């Protein structure tokens, strides 16, 4: 009942970002090679995104940046030195070879599947982008492009009202800094929070000038099971639908929050993760689903094939179908996965207080 | 930061590869894709049918008509 | 207490100080109300029965069972030293005398200077002695000087062989010497057959087998290196395994090296000696660097402690990782966040020395506070005192205290019980030491001799001698 | 050092003094034994040790060696006697108002430095204006500055009803120039009391001369007492908000950095909310501890104000951050009671804790005890102790000196708001509908004696 429009380029895979960076861009291709042989292929939509423009690109980062990224190369590496210490460069974002290339592969997708607020579609799955830490000044994390940001500035050029809903173990500190101020983008993240990568979003924080309630941030501890994070979801994406009306939803889906992630602390199975998207896909709104933080691929995979097939309404085997990569799957070859035991430091109390600091914070949003 | 600069100026041209065929059955998909395998990707299968308008008998007669996969080849006959 | 105006109970805090400062300056300065005389090997001396019976109950009964008390067992000098810490409570132990003063301590119910010596004794065995100890620990029933040297006995088998005491052994210490530990190393067999010259033995004879116990991260490719410290003052090499990558952290339990290091360094790897094929452990679950590890093998725990952040702020967070359920948990957070510290665990306590402390101006000001943490109770506080030198250094549990070397050639012997320090100087840089088997051994930062074997009796140093160029982490 | 720990060192015991301590008491009390001397008082017989006798007392010494039968004393009650044996031996010993100038007369005698002194606190903190010229013959006979000066303070601030006494006309003319000595106020008319006398230009010479000591802030503002008469009398509206509030002798500064006294005072150096304000004499300086940072998150800063020259000036920061506290001003001494602790990392929590801060050596500590009650809290220092009420009719007090706490129970008439003023403490009540109180700790009565509100009261 729902058109699902899927976006994925055949040679993105091809963009390794160095020996020992856990950032494997291949995984995506994991995901549609998954895809094709459970056979929910047929009953999506199935694009070719198209290489994003410099300038079409350049409409959030500055031109500066663009032409650094475009001009940056592993063998011209020499003469560009004193860029790579300003841009966060270099160390924390390595260099390969096309990465403006890939780039603009993650970003076309993500704006195709946005551009088509043409009311053409309801659903667009493109798990090539979500990006969600490239900064306006400089490169962040293990992102390059926020093609995040420039698919929510598509969408604002109809719709009124944009909600990002963002449940990576990662703030997206980019998303968040991006549409601080305006008002016309509400950003919800569920993060992890306290000595962790992004130390940036926290209960205390808000949008500053005419957005204030509106970043809603939700610190986390380790370990936090999969009812909990259902328990609490739910209620505070009701109140928020109910008092912001957003009239698209950019739903942004971490596979980091899985359990066993090389970079994640949370214990969740696939279930206790893709049931965000079960709930929102009830309240009868156009959605985008995008990719994201994802370092355990054979998780990743399950997780993203487990999203896009709840998104399409249909029902698939725990028995993993005989794809190409079929050899490296776990030893039970199942697609669902059980949570490994873990404490879960997120006591009841510490929860609800901050369930009903978030409802407070709400209530005094205008409407 | 508060990031002036830095916060965003608040104010399809896609290739279809493979698009559903209502009017062909799953069963005959299955059957068609499985020939053309069996003969001649899944995925190359569905973007000929999908060239033909959606017509498996045409499909079926024009069936037999650094650098960038290679490198994780490689670590997947390691694993 | 019902009403501070009208009538409460006074307790005196200092009461307690104010007789015991009222005994040394009278029963000692000028030996006044002396009711007894006691003599040992024709020495007078005038005490008193009740400081006696306070502080020793065996003195008590005979006082309530007596013109001159005499005593034959022990002698002049060793009754007045233990006179005189039962009047004053200070006495100053030598190790000529321990093992009277020990016996005597032991038959006089002087708990207090009985578990004292009974330490000494377990913190100076040697192998020339482990056998004399042992049997004089199994007569007085001491449970930890008995394990210490059934410890050493089981660890120096080979060369006790023909020690002229192992053959003249009763059956029940042997079968307890032989009952654990005792590696194949030392050819347990060429010993039990010759002790007959036999079932017991025989049917209970465990070998633990030897294994590497120094590991040697350097080379920065690094390499990690191990040492087997073996025939009398000498180390080979048994391994050159090298991770290929970049190792920040890393921490000796048991008989595996578990390291931490790469790129985005949060990922854990662990070698068990045995091969080349390293194994992967549960990812840090935080973004910290400079932060120690401690092996706890009581718990079979590591705990992470300390740290800077990614925001250049210090963090007092504790984790611990369990070995078996390979899960990182949470614990109780640090009085005060530390950066490399050195961390040392002794008896089921951590502690962490020094460091680098926030400094007021938001700084961070080389710190030489001392913070234990009780593994048992989950809480930790700062000691009083302070470490004579500042900064970064590295800190090696032997025995029952704990030698921590800085920059320079400073090397104290902290003990945590008396809260005491002891100066050492090293021969003429910031050195590194190990505990390997039952001596202490000394790299440099930087060789281009190298390794100096040293033990604490008498402060000797000899120069001892795989090349590393550079020597960034060393574990015991 | 030069003591290697495997070769030759030294061990110290610090369990000796606790070992010596509890062989004293049980092997001399529970069972008597090695007693060596007896001691006869009023007919009866004690089985003492001259060892113990001596240890702590240097009278016993002094005549145990300057020359063994039964030794007789002169004037010691029987009781008085049985409980300084049990203070001597025991270390514990029960107080009791009863026998009180006996046993402080006996131990000033004897050679008891320490139940010297707690006899001393404990004549200073019940001395009445009835008595007062007995504790004050009682201190000049004896060794006790700080006794003659609590004598001093009670005879000063009372001398309207000491113009005749029956012992104000006996004093002597050496006592009576102490106690004009002192700013006895005109209020009380010392120029009668003075030319009472025994019914000279000297003391007439000497005799330097009311200031209100409590204020009300209240109405949401006004801020509006003078205790006159026997067992209250009546005000200045400054219309301005107010986080913190101090008295310094007489002089109510109010406080955000805006300070007045109307008179303007230099600014605050940190914006803080809901912080402790103290106005310790000793070092003559108001003390800001504790509060709430403008980013809703606790302070832990301590910042002086000197009243003669107005420069905040930063010091040692507090081991444990505090907001809404208790601040109470003891010989120098902060105490930091209870207040909204750090939980969960992101919210607050009732809090009892006891923030010990050394103003003299600029130094913070924590004290182990928690209070019995927690949340907010206001104290008062009477007498050298302190007075805590809050919400539960349910008074405490807690002696610092002593490692203890006595409850009180108070009527259910509203958060309390206890004062502390000279004559008696007074107690009020947010809600007006309660009235003001006052309170007898020796008797645990309370007798009763306009703003809506009262949200700060300063005594
Ligand atoms: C979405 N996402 N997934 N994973 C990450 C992510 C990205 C980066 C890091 C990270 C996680 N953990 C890390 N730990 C450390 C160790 C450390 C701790 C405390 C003080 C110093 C060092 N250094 C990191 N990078 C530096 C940044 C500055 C640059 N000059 C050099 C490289 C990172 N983001
Ligand atoms: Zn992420």
């Amino acid at each position: 009942k729902k058109k699902v429009c899927y976006y994925y380029d055949g040679d993105i895979g091809n963009y390794y970002y160095g020996q020992g960076h856990p950032m494997k861009p291949h995984r995506i291709r994991m995901t549609h090679n998954l895809l094709l042989n459970y056979g929910l292929y047929r009953k999506m939509e199935i694009y070719r995104p198209h290489k994003a423009t410099a300038e079409e690109m350049t409409k959030y980062h500055s031109d500066e940046y663009i032409k650094f990224l475009r001009s940056i190369r592993p063998d011209n590496m020499s003469e560009y030195s004193k860029q790579m210490q300003r841009f966060n460069v270099g160390e924390d974002c390595p260099v390969f070879d096309g990465l403006f290339e890939f780039c603009q592969l993650s970003t076309g997708g993500s704006v195709a599947g946005a551009v088509k607020n043409r009311q053409q579609t309801d659903m667009a799955v493109n798990w090539a982008g979500g990006l969600h830490h490239a900064k306006k000044s400089e490169a962040s994390g293990f992102c390059y492009v926020n093609d995040i940001v420039l698919a929510i500035l598509e969408l604002l050029k109809y719709h009124q009202r944009v909600l990002y809903i963002d449940i990576d173990i990662h703030h997206g500190d980019g998303v968040e800094e991006a549409f601080y101020t305006t008002d016309r983008v509400m950003t919800v993240s569920f993060h992890k929070y306290g000595e962790y990568f992004p130390g940036t979003g926290d209960l205390r924080d808000i949008g500053a000038g005419k957005g204030k309630y509106y970043a809603v941030n939700f610190p986390m501890r380790d370990g936090i099971d999969d009812e909990s994070y259902g328990q609490i979801f739910k209620p505070i994406i009701s109140k928020v639908m109910e008092m912001y009306q957003p009239s698209a939803v950019v739903l942004q889906c971490g596979a980091d929050s899985l359990s066993g992630d090389r970079l994640g602390c949370f214990n969740l199975t696939v279930k206790g993760h893709a049931k965000c998207v079960e709930v929102v896909k009830t309240f009868n709104l156009p959605l985008l689903m995008l990719g994201g933080g994802g370092y355990t691929i054979r998780n990743v995979a399950r997780c993203w094939t487990y999203e896009t097939a709840v998104a399409l309404d249909c029902e698939i085997p725990n028995e993993l179908p005989y794809n190409d990569y079929f050899e490296y799957f776990g030893p039970d070859f199942k697609l669902h996965i059980s949570p490994s035991n873990m404490t879960n430091q997120n006591t009841p109390e510490y929860m609800e207080k901050i369930k009903q600091r978030l409802f407070e914070n709400l209530r005094m949003l205008p409407h | 930061r508060v990031g002036p600069q830095y916060q965003a100026v608040v104010p399809n041209l896609g290739m279809l590869v493979w698009s559903p065929n209502q009017n062909l059955s799953e069963a005959k998909l299955d059957e068609y894709i499985a020939i053309a395998k069996e003969k001649h990707n899944m995925e190359q299968a569905l973007g000929m049918l999908f060239w033909h308008k959606h017509n498996i008998e045409k499909s079926l007669a024009d069936l037999p008509n650094s650098i960038a996969k290679f490198y994780y080849s490689w670590k997947k006959t390691r694993t | 207490d019902e009403n501070y105006f009208v009538n409460y109970t006074f307790k005196d805090r200092s009461h307690s100080g104010r007789v015991a400062q009222g005994i040394m300056k009278l029963c000692l300065e000028e030996e006044l109300f002396a009711d007894v005389t006691i003599s040992v090997e024709g020495r007078e001396f005038q005490l008193h029965r009740l400081v006696l019976s306070a502080q020793s109950c065996f003195f008590r009964s005979m006082f309530t069972s007596n013109r001159v008390i005499v005593l034959q067992d022990v002698s002049e000098s060793v009754f007045q030293l233990l006179v005189d810490y039962i009047y004053h409570g200070t006495v100053k132990l030598r190790a000529e005398e321990l093992q009277e003063i020990y016996e005597v301590s032991d038959m006089y119910q002087l708990t207090s200077l009985f578990e004292e010596c009974s330490r000494f004794l377990a913190r100076t065995v040697q192998v020339g002695n482990c056998l004399q100890v042992m049997w004089l620990a199994d007569r007085h029933s001491d449970p930890e000087l008995y394990t210490a040297a059934k410890h050493c006995a089981k660890t120096h088998l080979a060369q006790l062989q023909n020690t002229e005491e192992f053959l003249h052994l009763p059956h029940r210490l042997l079968t307890d010497i032989i009952s654990d530990g005792v590696p194949c190393s030392q050819n347990p067999t060429e010993a039990i057959e010759a002790w007959i010259n036999a079932e017991s033995l025989r049917t209970s004879l465990k070998e633990i087998g030897e294994n590497v116990h120094i590991y040697l991260i350097g080379k920065e490719h690094s390499l990690a290196v191990s040492l087997h410290c073996a025939e009398d003052d000498s180390i080979s090499v048994s391994g050159q395994n090298s991770l290929c990558h970049q190792i920040t952290a890393a921490c000796k339990h048991g008989g595996d090296l578990y390291v931490v290091g790469g790129s985005i360094p949060r990922r854990m790897w662990k070698c068990n000696n045995a091969t080349v094929d390293w194994e992967w452990c549960a990812p840090l679950p935080r973004d910290r660097l400079q932060h120690t590890l401690v092996s706890v093998p009581g718990k079979d725990a590591i705990y992470s402690l300390g740290g800077k952040t990614l925001q250049d702020t210090l963090s007092n967070a504790v984790i611990y990782y369990r070995v078996g359920d390979n899960v990182w948990t949470e614990t109780t957070q640090l009085e005060v966040a530390v950066s490399g510290a050195a961390g040392a665990n002794l008896n089921g306590i951590i502690y962490l020395l020094g460091g680098e402390e926030n400094d007021l101006d938001f700084f961070t000001k080389p710190s030489r506070l001392i913070q234990c943490f009780d593994t048992e109770t989950d809480k930790c506080h700062v000691k009083p005192y302070v470490l004579p030198f500042a900064g970064r250094m590295h800190a090696a549990v032997h025995k029952d205290l704990v030698f921590i070397v800085a920059e320079g050639d400073s090397l104290v012997c902290y003990n945590p019980l008396l809260d005491s320090f002891t100066r050492l100087c090293l021969p003429e840089s910031l050195w590194k030491i190990a505990s390997c088997n039952g001596s202490i051994y000394v790299f440099r930062d930087r060789y281009k001799a190298n390794t100096y074997k040293l033990d604490p009796a008498t402060s000797a140093v000899t120069v001892t001698r795989v090349l590393l160029t550079n020597l960034q982490f060393v574990l015991a």
